[PDB]
């Protein structure tokens, strides 16, 4: 992303394809390296009735 | 559903079959090719500087191991042997007896760094987030001796690391 | 980045203009600051002795003009 | 002065030499989104010292016949140095009045090394290999020479200097970039460089190693060089030589880069589809191309001075 | 007939030449032989699961995927449908991983070098995608009989989508290299042709099938999760 | 005396750890990770380790994967063909001592039964940036030594 | 033209490392003359710097000390060299430095980081950690035969 103008130009012309739009280097896009703490879900036998585990 | 990767035929007017001698002469595809290099010359490497730039990891990254205190500082471990039951490579050795104040410890607990797997699978079996793969990768050393850890080994990496280790398991603890 | 690939093809550019250089300077200076002189036929050797013989001091590239008439 | 002149030829041949394969390395580097060497000196400017300091100390690791095992690296080392003294930049060292035949002759008895190594190996295996790569060289050998012959005959003469006052107003390139093409792909085939590299492709499926490495390297520097003076001719002013040195330096730069560069951009041939190349496409059109050439100073009254 | 005994992995190729011409091949397998199937015999289905995290070890999630599925159908129970997902979504991310090693490989294998560095930066991607779920980059022991190991982290799904957004012009620039090279062609056209019925009697599947025009792919004929 | 002895030394071992041409033995998935330490991000190309040497150029053999029984000749072979001064790098728990084969019957226990092992790179697979730490172990390992020294004291 | 604005661009970082000195000191030490801001320093003498318009990787770099624990490392250097609270962040296992965000205090924390010590006398050497298993019967010190 700091390539120059006319070098940015020089290389999609040599490549024949819009690089910038795509670029291999990752920059701000990718998601914090911290993050807010999950709450995961808990599964469907987790009830405290109708539950005998003979039935499932 | 499916799709044919290679069923054209090409077409025998005497346009395109001049634009195939073409290429065929003047080596249009190949040249086309070269664009292609000379493209990523002018693009910025993907290198980063070891050892001044790491790459990124994450607080599942499993390391080096190390053995846990309570913030009291007394073992966390209480030799119970699930970790040693459950390690596929069999690296773990363990031995206990009842402490001089009567509490349930190790006198023995060793892993061959050279037999174990980092497969992470100890330090799910353990109870008390006793063992854990701690997030050092930066450990190789001379002889094959130097891999095979005792206790005074794996507690020093736990007071060694432990700071780091804390962190990463607030984390991730959540997902556990 | 791809200017950090100038540096050694300055430096073998360098080392390849050494050798064109030299020989020119050199060539100059072994023939009184002129071209070393061309002889790849007969009658342009025979020319070139002809010159050392009339130079007085046997160097083909001392020149007398009018100034010997 | 005169072995002064020598000697400002043969150092910088061997400095050049050396830091092309730093050059190599960093330009393939950069097209495979990578930097190459750039620790060892900055911007890895002292890896070709290191290199060759490591290569020279390394253990010099039986021959079949010693005479012909140290005989083969001489031949390739001497011979190489060899086919740089009549190379006008723009003044030869040598001015001969058949230069082009002299390199012709000259690159002829480079093969030699190839075989006395391949005898020497005591291997029946590299014996083989060695004669696999003759083979290939021969075949090359044959375009070089008629393609040549083609352009001399725009020239008049075996002089290599002459070939810069045919090119005073325009590139040779322009009247004969087909032959110009085969030639390119000739010097690469020629110098087993890749998509020709099959002594190294194929064999794979200390000092003696260096010299033989400098060898091949002079040679490819010295056939782009010679590929430059051939197509791209340089204007010599007799006031300024230095202006036609560094002009004509820097195109051969761009074409030896330009062998980097097929390097990093094509898979390998196979050898018999090598030989199909040669023997069934560029020898039909060089044949072809050389009758042409032939043919065209005298249908247009364009046939150049003798001398 | 000269007889080669040597012309992934460590291979020994015993083979016997007329010229050019290969008239035998006669593979030497083993140099990797390490008695896993014994071994899996010594460990609980827990324990045996690693193993196959190093078997195909370019396709690590999916040999985990298999004995997986084998182990579930044996239990008879069913892993939830959120971890299902997660193992196609992987799967597909580990066929990438693997066809990335497959193509680059064998065209650096004869000559064409430059692909592999391109391509192997994205495979560098992937390891975090898989370092991320599982703290592994290669050998995950991530997806287990009765679902995976943990949910994804937050922020991953968004970081695979960013990656995927721009990897199809990853593959245009490696078919911009290969597919219309005709010295590419030239290596690979009717090299190794085989027939659709002597493929199916050799006991070949996969792209060593649909190669042949064979109309097959267990994803869709025999579909799991 | 000692100074030229001492600078020597020094210039020796800066030309052959900053020219570390390695011979690869790719036996399994430890090769894996091998050749991403060759990929763009770390570039091992970059500090003058070259991707692939041939044998007989090579000064540092690194041993990437489990060495069965079989292929044990073989390395021993490959080794004894290397010209001096020859270093071997031992990567991964199978290498290292048999990891996950350890018990096996048909695994040598670790490649050290076969060659001297100057470096052991822990992990399975150790990460291409633990592997490269190994190899800067290594470059460290050779900067110490001090052949020269030694020889004007014999 | 912009090659005027690059150009300009490589003379900041000359005044950016303290001058000509310290630009060469950087480069023949950590080959990069990037210049970044100081995130922070550790008690080893190692600095921290972040620029996060580089790509994801090189956005976080340490410059290490010139010594640490008594060895000279100007040019011997060493990853291990990072203290833990500061490896989370230059790995980008966490986003907030330790300046920021410090580690939980311990008594039993080692208080003095130490890098890599294979091939030293500090090297680790195993053993058993258990005591004798079985006892040996001692005889009698007196002659009674
Ligand atoms: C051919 C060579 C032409 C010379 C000019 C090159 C140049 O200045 O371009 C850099 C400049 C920046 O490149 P970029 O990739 O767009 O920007 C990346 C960053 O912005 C870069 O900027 P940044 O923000 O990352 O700032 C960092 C950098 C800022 O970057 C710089 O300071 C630029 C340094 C380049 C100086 C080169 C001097 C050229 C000397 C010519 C002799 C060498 C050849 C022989 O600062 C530094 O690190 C300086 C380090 C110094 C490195 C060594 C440079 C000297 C090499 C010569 C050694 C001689 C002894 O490019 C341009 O401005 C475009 C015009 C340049 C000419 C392009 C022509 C391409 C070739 C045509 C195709 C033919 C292919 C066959
Ligand atoms: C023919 C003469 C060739 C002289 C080569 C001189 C090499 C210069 C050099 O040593 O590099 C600096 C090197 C640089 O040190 P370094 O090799 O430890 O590099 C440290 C920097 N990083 C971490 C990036 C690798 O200096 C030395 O290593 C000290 C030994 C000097 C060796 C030369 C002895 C003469
Ligand atoms: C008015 C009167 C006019 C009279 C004169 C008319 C003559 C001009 C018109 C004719 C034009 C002639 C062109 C001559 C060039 C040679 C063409 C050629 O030989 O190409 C064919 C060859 C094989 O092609 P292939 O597809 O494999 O199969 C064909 C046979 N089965 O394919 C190849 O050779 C491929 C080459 C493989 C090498 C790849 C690496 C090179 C790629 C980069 C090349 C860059 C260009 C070189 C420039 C050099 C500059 C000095
Ligand atoms: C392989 C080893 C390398 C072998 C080298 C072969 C030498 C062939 C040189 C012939 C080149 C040539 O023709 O010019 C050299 C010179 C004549 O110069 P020339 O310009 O051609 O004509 C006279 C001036 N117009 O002619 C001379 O200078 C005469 C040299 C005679 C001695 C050569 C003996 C070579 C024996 C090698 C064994
Ligand atoms: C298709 C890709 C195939 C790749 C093949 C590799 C091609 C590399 C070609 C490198 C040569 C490019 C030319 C570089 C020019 C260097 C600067 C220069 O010399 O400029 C002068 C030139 C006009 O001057 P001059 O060369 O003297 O021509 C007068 C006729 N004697 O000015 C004219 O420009
Ligand atoms: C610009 C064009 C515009 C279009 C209009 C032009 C009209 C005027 C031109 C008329 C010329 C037509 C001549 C074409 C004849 C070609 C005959 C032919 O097709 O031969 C091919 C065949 C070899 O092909 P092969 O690979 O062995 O077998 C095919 C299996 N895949 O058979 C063969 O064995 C090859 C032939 C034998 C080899 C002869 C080689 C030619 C001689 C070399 C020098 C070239 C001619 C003189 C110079
Ligand atoms: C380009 C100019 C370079 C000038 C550099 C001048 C330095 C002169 C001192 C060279 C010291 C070389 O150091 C030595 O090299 C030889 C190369 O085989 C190595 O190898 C040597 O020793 C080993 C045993 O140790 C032998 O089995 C082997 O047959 C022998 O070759 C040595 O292991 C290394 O210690
Ligand atoms: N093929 C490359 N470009 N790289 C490479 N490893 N070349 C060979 C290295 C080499 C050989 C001889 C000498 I003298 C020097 Cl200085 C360097
Ligand atoms: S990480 Fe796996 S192999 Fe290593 S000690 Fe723990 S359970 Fe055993
Ligand atoms: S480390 Fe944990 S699992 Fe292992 S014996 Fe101690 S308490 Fe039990
Ligand atoms: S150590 Fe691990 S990654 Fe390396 S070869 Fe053995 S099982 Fe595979």
């Amino acid at each position: 992303a700091s390539a120059t103008r006319f070098i940015q130009w020089l290389r999609n012309w040599a490549s024949g394809r819009d690089l910038q739009a795509k670029l291999q280097l990752r920059y701000q896009e990718i998601s914090k390296r911290t993050q807010p703490p999950p709450k995961l879900p808990v599964g469907p036998s987790h009830k405290l009735s109708n539950n005998y585990y003979c039935t499932r | 559903t499916y799709k044919y990767v290679n069923l054209r035929e090409p077409s025998m007017d005497m346009k395109s079959v001049t634009d195939r001698a073409a290429q065929t002469l003047l080596w249009t595809e190949l040249i086309r090719g070269l664009g292609m290099t000379l493209s990523y010359l002018f693009r910025e490497p993907a290198t980063i500087n070891y050892p001044f730039e790491k790459g990124p990891l994450s607080p599942r990254f499993r390391g080096e191991h190390a053995l846990r205190r309570y913030p009291s500082g007394e073992e966390r471990c209480i030799a119970c042997k699930l970790c040693e039951a459950v390690c596929p490579a069999q690296a773990i050795t363990i031995e206990a007896e009842p402490r001089a104040d009567g509490s349930r410890r190790t006198t023995r607990y060793d892993i061959d760094m050279t037999k174990c797997i980092y497969c992470g699978f100890c330090q799910e079996a353990c109870p008390v987030d006793a063992i854990v793969e701690g997030p050092n990768f930066e450990f190789s050393t001379e002889t094959h001796e130097e891999l095979l850890y005792n206790k005074e080994k794996l507690l020093n990496n736990g007071d060694k690391w432990e700071a780091e280790i804390a962190a990463n398991i607030q984390a991730d603890y959540l997902y556990r | 980045m791809w200017f950090e690939v100038l540096p050694g093809i300055a430096v073998m550019g360098v080392c390849l203009f050494i050798p064109g250089m030299a020989t020119a300077r050199i060539h100059r200076f072994s023939n009184g600051g002129k071209e070393k002189r061309v002889a790849h036929y007969p009658y342009q050797w025979y020319l070139m002795e002809r010159d050392r013989r009339v130079s007085g001091v046997n160097r083909s590239y001392v020149s007398k003009g009018l100034e010997n008439i | 002065m005169f072995m002064i002149n020598i000697l400002m030829l043969i150092i910088p041949i061997l400095l050049a030499v050396a830091f092309l394969t730093l050059v190599e390395r960093k330009v393939l580097g950069y097209m495979q989104l990578r930097k190459g060497p750039n620790v060892v000196g900055p911007y890895g400017l002292l890896q070709p010292i290191a290199d060759a300091i490591k290569l020279f100390i390394k253990e010099p690791l039986a021959t079949s016949s010693a005479s012909m095992f140290i005989l083969a690296p001489i031949m390739a080392l001497g011979l190489a140095l060899t086919m740089w003294i009549p190379l006008p930049m723009p003044y030869p060292l040598i001015n001969m009045n058949l230069g082009v035949l002299f390199m012709l002759a000259m690159s002829s008895l480079a093969v030699y090394s190839i075989l006395w190594s391949g005898w020497a190996s005591n291997s029946k295996y590299a014996l083989i290999g060695a004669l696999r790569a003759v083979a290939q060289t021969i075949s090359y050998e044959v375009t070089l020479a008629i393609i040549l012959l083609s352009v001399l005959l725009m020239s008049g003469s075996f002089t290599l200097s002459t070939l810069i006052t045919t090119q005073e107003q325009m590139w040779l390139i322009l009247p004969a970039w087909p032959l110009a093409m085969m030639w390119f792909i000739s010097t690469l085939a020629e110098t087993n460089r890749a998509p020709f590299d099959l002594t190294e492709g194929e064999s794979e499926l200390a000092g003696p190693f260096a010299l033989f490495f400098m060898a091949e390297y002079a040679n490819i520097i010295m056939m782009n060089i010679f590929t430059a003076i051939l197509f791209l001719g340089t204007s010599h002013n007799p006031h300024m030589p230095e202006l036609y040195t560094i002009n004509f330096t820097i195109k051969s730069l761009l074409l030896t880069m330009s062998f980097l560069w097929i390097r990093a951009s094509y898979p390998r041939f196979r050898y018999d589809q090598l030989m199909h190349l040669l023997w069934k496409n560029f020898l039909p059109l060089t044949l072809a191309l050389c009758m042409w050439h032939v043919s065209l100073p005298i249908l247009t009254s364009g046939i150049p001075p003798q001398t | 007939n000269l007889t080669l005994n040597f012309g992934h992995g460590v291979l020994r190729l015993v083979m016997e030449l007329s010229g050019e011409m290969v008239r035998k091949c006669d593979p030497h397998i083993g140099l990797l032989h390490r008695g896993t199937e014994k071994l899996i015999e010594y460990k609980t289905y827990l324990q045996a699961l690693p193993y196959f995290d190093r078997l195909d070890y370019v396709s690590m999630m999916c040999n985990e995927q298999a004995y997986s599925l084998a182990v579930e159908k044996l239990l008879n129970i069913r892993p939830p449908p959120r971890a299902q997902w997660i193992r196609v979504l992987f799967g597909e991310i580990t066929r990438l991983l693997n066809h990335i090693m497959a193509v680059t490989t064998h065209a650096l294998d004869i000559g064409a070098m430059t692909p592999f560095f391109w391509m192997f930066e994205e495979r560098e991607k992937m390891f975090e995608f898989y370092e991320r779920v599982s703290g592994a980059r290669m050998h995950a022991a991530y997806v287990r009989p009765g679902g995976v190991h943990q949910d994804l982290p937050l922020g991953l799904m968004d970081d695979i989508y960013e990656f995927s957004k721009n990897f199809s012009l990853r593959i245009d620039e490696l078919e911009e290299m290969l597919t219309n090279n005709r010295i590419w062609r030239n290596r690979t056209v009717d090299i190794g042709i085989v027939t659709a019925e002597d493929a199916l009697n050799y006991g070949f599947s996969g792209v060593m099938l649909r190669g042949s025009g064979i109309q097959w792919d267990l994803r869709k004929t025999q579909p799991y999760d | 005396g000692e100074y030229v002895v001492a600078k020597l030394d020094d210039l020796i071992n800066w030309a052959r750890r900053s020219s570390l041409w390695p011979m690869t033995f790719g036996l399994a998935c430890c090769a894996v990770e091998m050749m991403h330490m060759a990929a763009p991000r770390y570039d091992m190309d970059r500090f003058g380790v070259v991707f692939r040497a041939s044998p007989r150029q090579s000064d540092v053999m690194i041993v990437a994967g489990t060495l069965t029984n079989k292929m044990a000749p073989a390395l021993r072979k490959v080794y004894d063909q290397m010209p001096e001064p020859r270093y071997v790098v031992s990567m991964g728990s199978c290498a290292n001592g048999g990891g996950y084969y350890h018990y096996s019957y048909s695994v040598v226990r670790g490649c050290d039964r076969i060659v001297p092992v100057d470096i052991y790179v822990p992990g399975c697979p150790p990460t291409a940036e633990a592997l490269l730490y190994g190899i800067l172990q290594l470059q460290k390992k050779i900067k110490r030594e001090k052949r020269l020294r030694i020889w004007y004291r014999r | 033209m912009e090659l005027l604005q690059v150009l300009k661009r490589g003379l900041q970082q000359v005044s950016g490392h303290g001058g000509l000195r310290g630009y060469l000191r950087v480069l023949f030490r950590a080959n990069d003359v990037r210049v970044g801001t100081l995130v922070g320093e550790d008690k080893y003498g190692n600095k921290y710097y972040e620029d996060n318009k580089q790509f994801f990787g090189r956005h976080r770099w340490v410059i290490y000390t010139t010594e640490m624990n008594g060895k000279n490392t100007f040019w011997d250097v060493d990853g291990s060299m990072v203290p833990p609270e500061w490896h989370r962040w230059l790995h980008c296992m966490t986003d907030d430095p330790p300046t920021v965000k410090p580690p939980t205090a311990r008594k039993f924390i080692w208080t003095n980081h130490k890098f890599n010590l294979s091939g030293t006398p500090q090297q680790y050497v195993p053993y058993s950690t258990t005591r004798k298993k079985i006892q040996e019967w001692v005889p009698p010190s007196t002659p009674y035969k």
